[PDB]
């Protein structure tokens, strides 16, 4: 015996990491945190534009996703709308814990508290980020993490949940197995995963407080995020 | 609308 994937867990693995490496210009976000304007308005800007481009990225990301044209219509536009939030956090945590440029973290920071959020929501952002940042997590962890967190047959209203539980289970396991290759001296490493997981959820709540503050102070957005976020 | 259009396009 030995500790691998099976091959139809490889290939399986493999789409999703093609898919999930599929990011036009990475050093794009960077350079705007850089060098951009300081501006209330600026940073409002950095986030709609980058959301937008993420929500383009997710939708591709999501139909390749396996099974996932197996699924009803409806259900398909319900997990991408009740995971969109919970993707963007996530891809973000991921962003904020990459090696970066020296005073990156101070620059973004400086941003994040400019950005017409209060206070009270920066800090579970930061936490959050923090706590991913402990795990040293690899680009096949939040690949998979986020192909879960899309095929959570759980949190929104789903009309066949079965359907949306047996796509999940393999991602689950190719997960946990995984943890069992890379990390084998931390076997408690997949339920820090989860942990994170169970974390992520409290940004809807945090999310749509947040919107909410932003339409009080005649923010725009974007038509795609609108659809994506329920704006009216 | 925008989500169906880039869920089943292509
Ligand atoms: O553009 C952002 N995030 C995108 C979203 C799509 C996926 C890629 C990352 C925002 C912007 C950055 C400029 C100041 C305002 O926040 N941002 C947030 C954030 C702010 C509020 C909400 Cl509601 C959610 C996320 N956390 C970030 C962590 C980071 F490391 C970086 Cl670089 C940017 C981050």
């Amino acid at each position: 015996s030995h500790m691998e994937l099976t091959p139809d867990q490889q290939t399986l693995l493999h789409f999703i990491m093609d898919s999930y490496n599929k990011q036009r210009m990475p050093q794009e976000i960077t350079n705007k945190i850089l060098k951009e304007a300081f501006s209330a308005e600026e940073n409002f800007l950095i986030l709609t534009e980058m959301a937008t481009n993420h929500v383009q990225v997710l939708v591709e990301f999501t139909k390749k996703l396996p099974g996932f044209q197996t699924l009803d219509h409806e259900d398909q536009i319900a997990l991408l709308k009740g995971s969109a939030v919970e993707a963007m956090f996530l891809r973000s945590a991921e962003i904020f814990n990459k090696k970066l440029p020296s005073g990156h973290s101070d620059l973004l920071e400086a941003r994040i508290r400019n950005s017409g959020i209060s206070d009270e929501y920066i800090t579970p952002m930061f936490s959050f980020y923090k706590s991913i940042g402990e795990l040293k997590m690899t680009q096949e962890e939040y690949a998979l993490l986020t192909a879960i967190v899309i095929l959570s047959p759980d949190r929104q209203y789903i009309k066949d949940r079965e359907a949306v539980e047996k796509l999940q289970e393999p991602l689950l396991d190719v997960l946990q197995k995984l943890c069992k290759i890379h990390q084998p001296e931390n076997p408690q490493h997949f339920a820090c995963l989860l942990g994170r997981l169970t974390e992520l959820r409290t940004f809807n709540h945090h999310h749509a407080e947040m919107l909410m503050s932003w339409r009080v102070n005649d923010h725009k957005f974007t038509p795609l995020l609108c659809e994506i976020w329920d704006v009216q | 609308q925008l989500l169906r259009y880039l869920l089943d396009k292509d």
